[PDB]
């Protein structure tokens, strides 16, 4: 599929200004930064869970290996 | 006015550019090794044989 | 009718501050375009090494 | 014609696939990974091609034509490191890509996925056959350990592996037909890849909202090109801070050992990009339908498509089906771990499980709560 | 049971990312690796003309390579015959097959060190840890006939005996030879010995980072400009009603 | 000549972890050897006080060392 | 005890594809049957939602959204296709089963 060809659309007015006419990486406070803290609390509470629960299990896994490896101050106490 | 010196003067002709785009590169090679290399060197004092040489070399 | 339409502002909301009425856009942008051209210069520079 | 840029039978190609070329506006960072595949590979194919220059392919001379290479070969060391680490930063991105997809339904583009599927596989074996090219411990015994399993299939088995490698057991005769294999392999990615993009380019690229992007499309190369180039930066920089300060972080010391037949070291597991499957394979006792596991850990991507029942493609609106995507990634990225362990206890339980996990939030879990996520909407 | 100690792990001179190898610790090792454990350890992927330039002169490696003399190719009779090592030998091998030198170090196989650094986990800070490490085994724990305990090394029961003691060597550029001290430049010298690259390829990592650092923000501002046009846009709906 | 090592482990040696771990070492050492019939080893209680008395021992060693 | 009426509009609100300011048909993927279904709504809708798709599409682009005011409510979006998707899908198993 080309150009030329792609949908049925009318009546949309969209107005852009030259690349120099504008600047780049503009107001990094005034909207910048607020939306990407807009975001991280908006997902970190779908994605973050899975991970943690992850670790806990990473963590009592490798912890519990590394146990049943020593004595038991008791397997003998003859 | 640089910038503006510069637009007019190398950035306008797709010409000038270019060439400027390798006189930019020879001085840059140039100046940012030694910069890096005295930048590692001196993280590295005694260390480098460059520094142990003359002991064996004579002093 | 179209003689009903504007162009919304992008003054200050976008524009660079060389960039708002009642004065030359021409006198500034020989400027704005070194200092963009500048950053590619640069870039296509740095890239060679 | 006059733009004599879209007349030319070369040029036409180029200036529709880089240029010209129709893509949605909104497209996100997530698709700037089939980019770095491609340029991944262009960077194997070439360092490889340059490091197999100094390479002899026979046991008595392999270990150490590679060492030779790396005190010997000018920059030879750098070659090498780039090719290894450079296998992985291809994984990472592959894995990356893969995700996107699964979770855009890219894989609606029936056809262009199924290609990709072939394109993973094969990149997997050239990876298999790569890794014991250098023959050094893990470099042998992985290639003793995992060609032997085929042995499970009944019958017709025992007589493949004996084919498949030398005679009788891993040694000059395979490594050979390895280092043939894995010169063949990478060039017949790239001749797939193109058809992957032919179908692609068949219908748009998908979109993040998962809605018509005819909407407003945009030229490719004014924007894209300088996006993805972008990418390959922000990408490349971690891959070279790691090829350059932390060059074996990811790689098995055993395998500094020139390999020996007397003396199978302990802990004997593939690279890490097959761990996850390892595990998986080492989950169910019966030999047999362990292999079985093994091949359907990768082999079900291939009914993805057929297990979609959201009434929408993407699932950026589909809140419960996001957590069970990620709950997903985490079950890969727990068998990855269970599977660099030993068999032991805490693990071989948490193993299976996970293993179990695993096949059903692909095969009961997403298209159930897909369903019941409809009914939700009225639908 | 597959119970083990962990080495602990000392601050090398060359750990930083950005901090080379101190050669003045490299010559040393060369020095214990040549008059200690080159009896019993190959090093078969170094030779001296390595050495010219990093922690020797030139002259000064010549005539370290003619201290040993080298097996070389047949006569005009054809037989094998001996000969003063030149600067392309490699560092002799202290037996002729290994089988051999089992045999002389009582079953046992002494590796090549090439790599050993990169061949055990813990490189430099386990062979360190092993080198100045052995002891008396614990309690209820009995090593046999041959073998020494030494905890950092799995099993606690290795076929080598402790190497390295004070003295038993001079350095001569006029430094405290203990043991201790000793074991730290044969582990500075492993390291080089197994990756000569080491500080190049640092040097060159330095030089990536600021590039890296360079380059992405001036193509990020690239990227950031041309799409500016996008970012920036404003639709409106217009229908005649 | 003395070697930097055995002084800074004397001064280790006397770290909490270690007097504490040395303890419950000597403990295990004694009580092995009173038996005759026991399967009890004290390797681990012997690393825990290596792996404490050495962790220590590289914050300073190398300081010494040329 | 707890209302279906009560959860849709928690997943309403939950799904988000409001904050984009489009309708639930406005994402409901281009099968086939929505394919036709589309081609039959008419024009005012089509134009109608032709806009919101784009404006949702260049939030999107923007990695913006739009102000809390303009988010569609729940109980005002207008379910503009269902009815239009439903006699096609019916129409068709009609034919579906003719053929039998
Ligand atoms: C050291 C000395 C080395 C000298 C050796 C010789 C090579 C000499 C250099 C020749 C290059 C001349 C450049 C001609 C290109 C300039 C250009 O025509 O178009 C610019 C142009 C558009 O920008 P505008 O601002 O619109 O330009 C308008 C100009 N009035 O396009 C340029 O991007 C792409 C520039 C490169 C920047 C993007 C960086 C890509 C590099 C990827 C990172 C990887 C590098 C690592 C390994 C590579 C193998
Ligand atoms: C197998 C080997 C597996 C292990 C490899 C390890 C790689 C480790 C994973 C790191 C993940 C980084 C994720 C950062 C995520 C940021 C984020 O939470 O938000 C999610 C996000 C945004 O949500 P939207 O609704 O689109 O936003 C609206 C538009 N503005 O988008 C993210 O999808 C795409 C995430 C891709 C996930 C990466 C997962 C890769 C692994 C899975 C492959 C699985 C397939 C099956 C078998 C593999 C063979
Ligand atoms: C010289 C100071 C010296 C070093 C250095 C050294 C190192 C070394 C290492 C790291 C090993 C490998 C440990 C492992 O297997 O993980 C090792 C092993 C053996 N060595 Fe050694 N060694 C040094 C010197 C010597 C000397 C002088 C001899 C011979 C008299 C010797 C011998 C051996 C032997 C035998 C082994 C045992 C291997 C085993 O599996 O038991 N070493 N050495
Ligand atoms: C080495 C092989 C591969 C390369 C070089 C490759 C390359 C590409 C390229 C160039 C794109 C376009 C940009 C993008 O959408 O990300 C693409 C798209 C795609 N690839 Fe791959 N791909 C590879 C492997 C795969 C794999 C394993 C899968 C399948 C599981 C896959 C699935 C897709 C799909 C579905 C699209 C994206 C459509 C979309 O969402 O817009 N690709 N791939
Ligand atoms: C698809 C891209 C490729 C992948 C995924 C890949 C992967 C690998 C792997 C995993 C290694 C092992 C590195 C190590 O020893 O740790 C390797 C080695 C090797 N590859 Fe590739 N390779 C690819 C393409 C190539 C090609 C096409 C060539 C050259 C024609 C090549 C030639 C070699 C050689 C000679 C080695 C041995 C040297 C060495 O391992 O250092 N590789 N490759
Ligand atoms: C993409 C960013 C690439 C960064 C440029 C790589 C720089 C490699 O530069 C290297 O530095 C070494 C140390 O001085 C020199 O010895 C080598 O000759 C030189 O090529």
């Amino acid at each position: 599929r080309q150009f030329g060809h792609l949908t049925r659309v009318r009546h949309l007015i969209t107005y852009s200004l030259s690349p120099f006419e504008q600047r780049p990486f503009p107001h990094y406070f005034s909207k910048g930064v607020p939306n990407v803290w807009r975001r991280l609390r908006a997902c970190i509470l779908r994605v973050a869970p899975p991970f943690l629960a992850f670790y806990l299990l990473y963590t009592w896994g490798t912890q519990e290996f590394e146990k049943s490896k020593r004595k038991n101050p008791a397997a003998y106490v003859n | 006015t640089l910038t503006a010196r510069l637009y007019s003067l190398l950035f306008r002709r797709t010409s000038t550019f270019a060439l400027t785009i390798v006189v930019g590169a020879l001085l840059f090679e140039r100046a940012f090794d030694q910069g890096a290399d005295a930048i590692y060197e001196h993280i590295n004092e005694g260390k480098l044989w460059k520094h142990i040489k003359h002991k064996y070399e004579n002093k | 009718s179209h003689t009903d339409i504007k162009v919304p502002n992008f003054s200050d909301y976008r524009r660079p501050p060389d960039d708002y009425s009642t004065k030359s856009s021409r006198e500034s942008d020989p400027s704005r375009k070194g200092f963009s051209y500048l950053v590619t210069a640069v870039t296509t520079l740095g890239v060679a090494y | 014609a006059p733009n004599i840029r879209k007349s030319h039978p070369l040029l036409k190609m180029i200036n529709n696939s880089l240029i010209d070329l129709p893509a949605p506006s909104n497209i996100s960072a997530w698709w700037n990974f089939g980019s770095l595949l491609a340029v991944c590979l262009m960077t194997q194919i070439l360092t490889g091609l340059l490091l197999a220059m100094h390479y002899t392919a026979d046991t008595s001379l392999a270990f150490s034509s590679v060492a030779h290479t790396c005190r010997n070969v000018q920059y030879g060391w750098l070659i090498r490191n780039l090719h290894a680490n450079g296998a992985s930063f291809f994984f990472i991105c592959i894995f990356l890509h893969i995700g996107r997809g699964l979770y855009y339904g890219s894989y609606l583009y029936k056809e262009t996925w199924n290609t990709g599927v072939i394109l993973l596989l094969t990149l997997m074996a050239t990876a298999f056959v790569g890794y014991v090219l250098p023959w050094g411990q893990m470099s042998f015994w992985g290639a003793t350990v995992i060609t032997n399993l085929f042995s499970a299939i009944p019958y017709i088995g025992h007589t493949l592996v004996e084919w498949a490698w030398g005679g009788f057991s891993v040694d000059n005769p395979t490594l050979t037909r390895f280092f043939a294999l894995h010169f063949l392999l990478p060039f017949a990615i790239a001749g797939i890849t193109i058809i992957h993009l032919t179908f692609l380019h068949e219908s748009g690229s998908n979109n993040p909202l998962g809605i018509s992007s005819d909407s407003d499309k945009i030229p490719f190369h004014p924007y894209y090109s300088f996006k993805d180039i972008l990418g390959l930066t922000l990408m490349l920089t971690p891959f070279l801070t790691l090829a350059l300060f932390s060059p074996n972080l990811l790689g098995d010391p055993e395998n500094f050992t020139p390999a020996n037949p007397l003396v199978t070291p302990p802990h004997i597991k593939p690279e890490w990009y097959f761990l996850f499957a390892y595990a998986i394979l080492r989950s169910i006792p019966n030999k047999l339908g362990g292999v079985l596991a093994l091949a359907a850990s990768v082999l079900i991507l291939f009914l993805i498509p057929f297990l979609h029942k959201s009434k929408q493609r993407t699932m950026t609106f589909r809140p419960l089906s996001q957590t069970l995507f990620w709950l997903l990634v985490a079950n890969l990225l727990i068998l990855t771990w269970i599977g660099s362990q030993p068999v032991e206890h805490p693990f071989i339980i948490i193993g299976q499980m996970a293993s179990l996990s695993y096949f059903t939030i692909l095969l009961i879990l997403f298209p159930t709560i897909g369903t019941l996520e409809n009914k939700m909407l009225n639908y | 049971s597959d119970l083990e100690l962990h080495p602990p792990s000392y601050p090398w001179s060359h750990r930083g990312p950005l901090s080379s190898l101190d050669h003045t610790s490299i010559r040393r090792g060369f020095q214990v690796y040549k008059q200690v454990c080159s009896s019993c350890h190959s090093m078969d992927y170094v030779a001296y003309r390595h050495l010219v330039g990093v922690c020797y002169t030139e002259d000064e490696a010549k005539a370290l390579a003619e201290e040993v003399e080298v097996q070389d190719g047949p006569n005009e009779d054809g037989e094998m015959f001996m000969r003063p090592g030149k600067l392309s030998d490699y560092f002799p091998k202290p037996y002729p097959n290994p089988e051999a030198a089992r045999a002389a170090n009582n079953g046992a196989l002494p590796p090549d060190l090439s790599y050993i650094v990169r061949a055990r986990h813990g490189g430099e800070d386990y062979v360190f840890s092993l080198l100045t490490g052995y002891c008396e085994p614990p309690t209820g724990v009995s090593v046999r006939e041959g073998l020494y305990f030494n905890p950092y090394f799995p099993g606690q029961a290795i076929g080598m005996a402790p190497p390295i003691y004070n003295d038993v060597l001079e350095f001569d550029d006029g430094t405290p030879a203990t043991m201790s001290q000793v074991a730290k430049d044969v582990c500075t010298f492993l390291r080089w010995a197994a990756e000569p690259e080491h500080d190049h390829r640092k040097r060159m990592g330095l030089k990536m980072l600021l590039m890296m650092g360079l380059l992405v923000p001036l193509v990020y501002y690239m990227k950031r400009h041309k799409w500016s046009v996008l970012k920036s846009r404003k639709l409106a709906y217009r229908p005649p009603k | 000549l003395v070697d930097p090592l055995t002084t800074v482990r004397e001064q280790c040696e006397q770290l909490e972890k270690c007097v504490k771990a040395r303890e419950r070492l000597e403990l295990c050492d004694e009580r092995v050897s009173s038996r005759s019939q026991t399967e009890e080893d004290c390797t681990e209680e012997l690393f825990d006080f290596l792996h404490a008395r050495d962790h220590c021992v590289a914050h300073k060693l190398f300081n010494s060392l040329k | 005890s707890r209302w279906l009426e009560g959860i849709r509009k928690w997943y309403y609100n939950a799904a988000g594809f409001n904050k984009y300011g489009l309708m639930r048909d406005d994402t409901i993927y281009e099968n086939d049957d929505v394919k036709e279904a589309i081609r039959r709504l008419p024009e005012n809708l089509y134009d109608d939602r032709m806009f919101r798709i784009k404006r949702a599409l260049d939030l999107n682009m923007r990695q913006q959204i739009l102000p809390k005011e303009q988010w569609t409510k729940y109980e005002e979006d207008v379910p503009y296709l269902e009815p239009y998707l439903k006699e096609v899908i019916r129409e068709r198993k009609e034919r579906e089963e003719w053929d039998k």
